[PDB]
RNA sequence: AGACUAAUCGAACCAUCUAGUAGCUGGUUACCGCCGAAGUUUCCCUCAGGAUAGCAGUGUCGACCUUCAGUUUUAUGAGGU
RNA sequence: GCGAUGGCCAGAAAGUGGUGUUGACGCAAUGUGAUUUCUGCCCAGUGCUCUGAAUGUCAAAGUGAAGAAAUUCAACCAAGCGCGGGUAAACGGCGGGAGUAACUAUGACUCUCUGUAGCCAAAUGGA
RNA sequence: GAAGACCCUGUUGAGCUUGACUCUAGUUUGACAUUGUGAAAAGA
RNA sequence: GGUGUCCUAAGGGGGGCUCAUGGAGAACAGAAAUCUCCAGUAGAACAAAAGGGUAAAAGUCCCCUUGAUUUUGAUUUUCAGUGUGAAUACAAACCAUGAAAGUGUGGCCUAUCGAUCCUUUAGUCCCUCGAAAUUUGAGGCUAGAGGUGCCAGAAAAGUUACCACAGGGAUGGCUUGUGGCGGCCAAGCGUUCAUAGCGACGUCGCUUUGAUCCUUCGAUGUCGGCUCUUCCUAUCAU
C-alpha cells in the first residue's frame, strides 16, 4: 500500500502542503472535532510552581476592559418601520387565521403584535 | 462576568461550564443547548423581555418589550 | 478602474442577474440610400431612449465579417444592432443584429419596399410621447413554425426590439399606441410593419370600444439572409437566472400570511387491527 | 477561489463580521476614537509627534 | 424523523417525555430505543431526575419525573386511583375500595378475583 | 478481582552496574579585626526565560597629574502662572 | 476459521515440541447468556471480500543507449495500493407514497400525506 | 504507621490506548542459490 | 522606484465657467512671468487603450455633506458545539445633494514563517585532491542572479478512580428599615463683569369591585441530628 503514517494519510488525501494542522489530528480526528473534544478539556489555569496563576482559565480573564460605546448616527434612527397598508394586511391575516393541528410554527416572524392583534372585549374594557 | 460550573464525580472536577452572572436577553424562539455542549449557561430565572424605557423628549416612562 | 465613475462605468457593464434593458446601436455602410436612411431613423425614433447613434461610413459586410461589430458592441455596450446598407442586388437593406457576449448571436437581413414605406412625418397624427413602450401584436400564420425560420427570428428580434423596460405595474393612461406585425404563410412572403394610435369609446358595456387611428411609420419587408446560432451558445443565452426574490420551495415547509415559518408533519391513518390487547383474567368467561 | 479563500475553507477560518473590521478603535491614553489606519490613521502614529 | 429534517439546521432535536406518575415515559423510551435504557417500576416515582438517551444521531431523548399539577377539584381518592401515591404508604386503604367498585364492572371483578356474592366493599375485602 | 505467584505484585525476590540522576528537601564544625551590598538600566517570543548596566571587596600601577561636585549664585531656557 | 504439504499454538534454533492415542456430532476463537419473549422499515457512505480488466503508483534483480569510465538516461516493472464489481450489510445513514422531460449511478422537477371486551392467527397472544 | 487524604508544581516515574513518531516479531510478494536430464515451439 | 515635505480624506450632488495653441497689444518684461481682445472640435485636462470617450462636461473652480463603510428581510449562496444567527447576494427603507426632474454612496484586498535563508550560475589567467602528468569529477575560495506560481521546506498524539516519587500549600469598628431610572419642585450652598452649577424635604411616571387557582423558570458554593453548658436582645409568653 501507501503506509499508515500522517504524511501518506495526507498525501493520499490530497491536502495541500505546508498546511498548518491542529495537535492531535489523525484519521478520526478534524480540526473541528478537535476543538469539541479540547473545550471539555478546558477550564484550568496555568500555574507556577508556588500556585500563583500566570495564566487564566478560558473566559476567566480577570483583565478589565474600556466599557466605552462610540458616537454613531445609527442610534438615532428607527431600526424597524412598517407601511399601513402592510398593517392592514397583517390585520386582515389576523382576522382570517385557523388552527390547525398537522402544522408546527418554526420560526416566529417579528411584528408589532401590539398593532396588529384586535383589541379587547367591551365589557372587559 | 463568568463563574465556573465543575462537573464531575471525582475529587478533581472539570471546570469548562461558564454561568452568566447578570441578566440576559435570549430572544424570540429560545430553546437550549444540550448538556452535554452547553458551555455559556444563561439561567432562566435571569433572563428578562421587558425593560422600563424613558422618552427625554416627551418626558414618559412606559414598559416596553 | 482606479476613478470612482468608471468603476461605476464597469459595474453597470457587468453581467447581471436581472439584466439592464438592451441597447441598439443604429449604424449604416459605405453605401447607404436615403429611403434605408428614414426608416432607421423612424425606428430610431420608436427607441430613442435606449439606443445609440453613430454618424460615419463604416466599410463593413455584416455577412463576411463581424468583428467590427463585436468590437463596437464591446465598445458601446449595445446588444442590438440595425445597419443600413444598399447594392443593386439589395437596395434598402435594414440588417437586425442581436449579440450576446459580444460575440454575434444571430443576424437577419430585411428588404424595405421603397414604393410602400411611409415615414412618422407623413401622418398628420399625435405622436408617441418619448419612452414610452407600445404594446405588441403579430399577426398571421407565419409566427407559428413547429421548426425555427425567419419569420420566428424576425418576431423575435421585433419584440426585443419594441419590449422597452420591463415593469411589473403599468398605468391604464399608457395603452395608447400598438405596434401591428402581420406575415402569412405562403412569392416570397411579406412581413408588414404599422403604427396606429388608439382611442377609446362608449360601448354600453364595461369594456371600452377601441378604435385606431395610424401612426407611422409604413413598413413592407422581404426577409433576406439569415445566420442562425451556435447551438451551445443559443443554450447559454437562453438560459434564465432566478433572482434571489425567487423563494427555492422546501419541502413540507411554507410562509403563512402573517410571514411565520410553518412546518408540516404526516401522521397516517391510525390502523388498530394489528394490536392484540392484554388477556386479562376479568376478561375470561 | 484565490489562495487565501481555499486556505480558509480549509482551515476552517471564518469570516470577521463587520462590527469587527470597523476602522475604529479606541485609544486609552488619549481617551478618543481614532481609525486604524486612512488619513491620521493609527499605523501612522507618530509621525506627526513633537518629540 | 419529520421534525429533524424540519429542524435540519440545528445539530439535533430534543423530545422531552412529559405526564403523571406511571404513565409510561420512560417505557416509552425504552421502546423507541430498543434497550433498556431508562429505570422502569410500577411504583410512582421511579424516575427522579432528567436522562438524555441518544436515539439517533440527530435525535435526543429526555426522560423526566413525573408531575401532578395542583388542582382543587382532584382528592386524594382521584390521585391514588390515578396512581400518583404508592399504596403501602397511605392510611386506612379500604376507603379507596367504594371508588374501585364504581369503576371496575362488577362481573370483571367476579371473574378477576373468583369471588361473588358481597354486598359492600367491607364484605368483599 | 489486575487477583495470586513464601506478610513482597499495574510486574516477585537476590546480587551487581551503582557512591545512578534531582534544578527539589534537610544539613554543612574556632575567635578577633578591616571594608560592605542590591530588585524593568538596556536589549533580546513568552511562561518551566535570559543575558546586561548599576551597586562591592582585594591587589597593584601611574606624576594619587589633572581637580572635580545629587549645592548655591550669575546669564539664558521651561513654567508669563 | 480449518479437509493435514492444514488450522491453532510454543521455541533462540533444530532430523524441535504441543493440540494429536486428534479428523467437522471435531478443534480453535468470538459475542450473547435458562425458559418464555424477541428480530421498527429500506439501503450501500465506512468497512467485508472479488486472481475482473489495467499498468495509473510501482522496490530489488534483470534489459537497452550514451560516455574513456565513474556515472547518467530510458523502457520493463510483483504484491499491496489505485480503478472497477458483489456484500457480515457488521458499523452506518435512513419521513413516506406517486409520477415523469432526465433516462445507468447521484437522478432532478412537480404532486399529496394526518369490544365494558374485537378480529385474526397453532390453548395462547407472553419480559 | 495524618510525612494520611486533598489541591498545586515537576527535565517528574510508571502502567494503558490509538493512522502520534521511529523501529520491529509475525505474515505476504519478488529475486538470487540449492536446481539436475530430455523434448516441442516462439524470438535472436 | 528611493528619499524629504503638505493636506477639514476621498467620494457624491448642485451651480458657474471654458481648454492647449496662434495672431495683435501692454513699464520693468526681454523666445519663456502677468494682463486685454480676436481666432481656436477639443489638437488641453481626466479616463481608458475607438475603427465615433467627455465642452453651458465625464474638464476646471465655488457651495453643501464628509456620517471612515447604515437598518430590515420568513429571500440567494456559504458557514455556524458561542444557533438574540454570521458573512454574502439581492431588494426595500434611510441618507447626501438639488428649486426640481433626478443623481449617488453606504470599501479594496490577502495564508504565514527564513534574508546570518532557499534555489542557481561562472572562474578562462584562482587554490587543492598530499609518488607524477592529462582529461572528467569533487572540495575550497571569490564574484554574480532571483525571491515561497518555477525558492527548497515547514505532521513527535492521548489517558490513569490501578498508580508512584520529590517538594510546596490548605472582606473585617464589615453589618441592620424603608428600590432603580427619568422629570419637576425646592429651603438653602453658590453666583451676582458669566446666572451657570450642587441641593435635603417631597412629588410625578413605569414597574382584582376582595380575582384566579389551566404559567412551581437550573446545586460550582451543603447542611444536619444527638447530648450538654453559657451568653446577647433585635421580646413569642409571663
Ligand atoms: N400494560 C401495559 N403496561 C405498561 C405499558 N407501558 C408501561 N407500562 C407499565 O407501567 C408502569 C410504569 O412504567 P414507567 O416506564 O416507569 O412509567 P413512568 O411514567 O416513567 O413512571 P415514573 O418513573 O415514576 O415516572 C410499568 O410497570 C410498565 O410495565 C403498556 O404499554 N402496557
Ligand atoms: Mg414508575
Ligand atoms: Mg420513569
Amino acid at each position: 500500500g501507501t503506509g499508515k503514517k500522517e504524511k501518506n494519510r495526507l498525501l493520499r488525501e490530497g491536502r495541500t502542503p505546508g498546511d498548518p494542522h491542529v495537535k492531535g489530528e489523525n484519521f478520526y480526528r478534524s480540526a473541528k472535532k478537535i476543538k469539541t473534544l479540547n473545550i471539555l478539556k478546558e477550564g484550568k489555569p496555568i500555574r507556577d510552581s508556588k500556585g500563583k496563576i500566570v495564566k487564566a482559565a478560558s473566559f476567566q480573564s480577570k483583565e478589565v476592559p474600556k466599557a466605552v460605546i462610540e458616537p454613531n448616527r445609527k442610534w438615532f434612527t428607527n431600526t424597524r418601520v412598517i407601511s399601513q397598508d402592510t398593517l392592514q394586511s397583517f390585520r386582515e391575516a389576523m382576522a382570517e387565521k385557523q388552527k390547525d393541528p398537522y402544522t408546527v410554527l418554526l420560526k416566529s416572524n417579528k411584528l408589532p403584535m401590539s398593532l396588529i392583534r384586535d383589541g379587547p372585549k367591551l365589557e372587559d374594557g | 462576568m463568568f463563574k465556573v460550573v465543575k462537573t464531575g464525580k471525582k475529587t478533581h472536577k472539570k471546570g469548562w461550564k461558564r454561568i452568566v452572572t447578570k441578566p440576559t436577553f435570549v430572544g424570540p424562539d429560545f430553546t437550549r443547548r444540550p448538556v452535554k455542549y452547553e458551555r455559556f449557561i444563561r439561567p432562566m430565572g435571569l433572563r428578562y423581555k421587558k425593560a422600563n424605557v424613558t422618552h427625554p423628549t416627551l418626558n414618559v416612562t412606559v414598559q416596553l418589550p | 478602474p482606479r476613478n470612482a465613475r468608471s468603476k461605476r462605468a464597469l459595474e453597470k457593464r457587468a453581467p447581471k442577474i436581472v439584466e439592464n434593458p438592451k441597447t441598439c446601436l443604429f449604424l449604416r455602410g459605405t453605401t447607404c440610400s436615403q429611403i434605408t436612411q428614414d426608416a432607421m431613423n423612424d425606428l430610431y425614433a420608436m427607441r430613442q431612449v435606449h439606443a445609440k447613434r453613430f454618424h460615419k461610413k463604416n466599410a463593413i459586410h455584416p455577412f463576411e465579417d463581424a468583428t467590427s461589430l463585436c468590437f463596437f458592441s464591446e465598445k458601446n455596450d449595445c446588444s442590438l444592432m440595425v445597419f443600413g446598407s444598399s447594392n443593386k442586388k439589395r437596395p434598402h437593406t435594414l440588417t437586425f443584429v442581436r449579440m450576446f457576449d459580444y460575440k454575434v448571436l444571430d443576424m437577419l437581413e430585411f428588404y424595405l419596399d421603397p414604393d410602400t414605406y411611409r415615414s412618422i412625418s407623413q401622418f398628420k397624427t399625435s405622436k408617441i410621447p418619448i419612452g414610452m413602450r407600445p404594446m405588441m401584436v403579430f399577426a398571421g400564420t407565419a409566427f407559428e413554425s413547429p421548426v425555427p425560420n425567419a419569420f420566428t427570428m424576425a418576431k423575435s428580434m421585433l419584440i426585443d426590439f419594441f419590449r422597452g423596460e420591463p415593469s411589473d405595474k403599468i398605468d391604464v393612461e399608457g395603452l395608447r399606441f400598438v405596434v401591428v406585425v402581420t406575415a402569412d404563410e405562403p412569392q416570397k412572403p411579406i412581413l408588414r410593419l404599422r403604427v396606429y394610435g388608439i382611442r377609446t369609446k362608449r360601448s354600453g358595456t364595461r369594456l371600452p370600444r377601441v378604435e385606431v387611428e395610424e401612426h407611422g411609420p409604413r413598413m413592407d419587408f422581404r426577409l433576406g439572409r439569415m445566420r442562425e446560432p451556435d447551438p451551445a451558445m443559443l443554450k447559454e443565452a437562453m438560459k434564465k437566472a432566478k433572482t434571489p426574490q425567487e423563494e427555492r420551495t422546501k419541502k413540507n415547509i411554507s410562509m403563512d400570511l402573517l410571514g411565520d415559518k410553518i412546518g408540516r408533519i404526516h401522521m397516517g391513518k391510525t390502523d388498530l387491527s394489528k394490536l392484540q390487547t392484554r388477556k386479562m383474567k376479568g376478561l375470561k368467561r | 477561489e484565490t489562495k487565501w479563500q481555499a486556505f480558509a475553507r480549509r482551515r476552517g477560518i471564518k469570516p470577521k463580521t463587520r462590527e469587527q473590521r470597523r476602522n475604529l478603535q479606541y485609544n486609552p491614553t488619549t481617551g478618543q476614537w481614532e481609525r486604524k489606519w486612512g488619513y491620521k490613521g493609527a499605523n501612522k502614529r507618530g509621525e506627526t509627534d513633537p518629540i | 424523523r419529520q421534525f429533524s429534517v424540519l429542524h435540519k439546521d440545528r445539530k439535533q432535536i430534543s423530545v422531552g417525555l412529559i405526564g403523571y406518575p406511571n404513565v409510561g415515559k420512560s417505557s416509552i423510551i425504552n421502546a423507541l430505543r430498543g434497550k433498556a435504557v431508562a429505570k422502569v417500576a410500577p411504583i410512582p416515582g421511579e424516575t427522579k431526575v432528567w436522562q438524555y438517551v441518544t436515539l439517533m444521531k440527530r435525535i435526543y431523548l429526555i426522560d423526566c419525573p413525573g408531575i401532578v399539577p395542583p388542582n382543587q377539584h382532584d382528592t386524594p381518592e382521584d390521585l391514588l386511583l390515578r396512581g400518583v401515591v404508592r399504596v403501602e404508604n397511605v392510611e386506612h386503604p379500604e376507603q379507596y375500595i367504594p371508588a374501585v367498585l364504581r369503576k371496575v364492572k362488577q362481573h370483571h371483578m367476579e371473574r378477576t378475583y373468583e369471588l361473588r356474592g358481597w354486598k359492600d366493599h367491607i364484605e368483599f375485602l
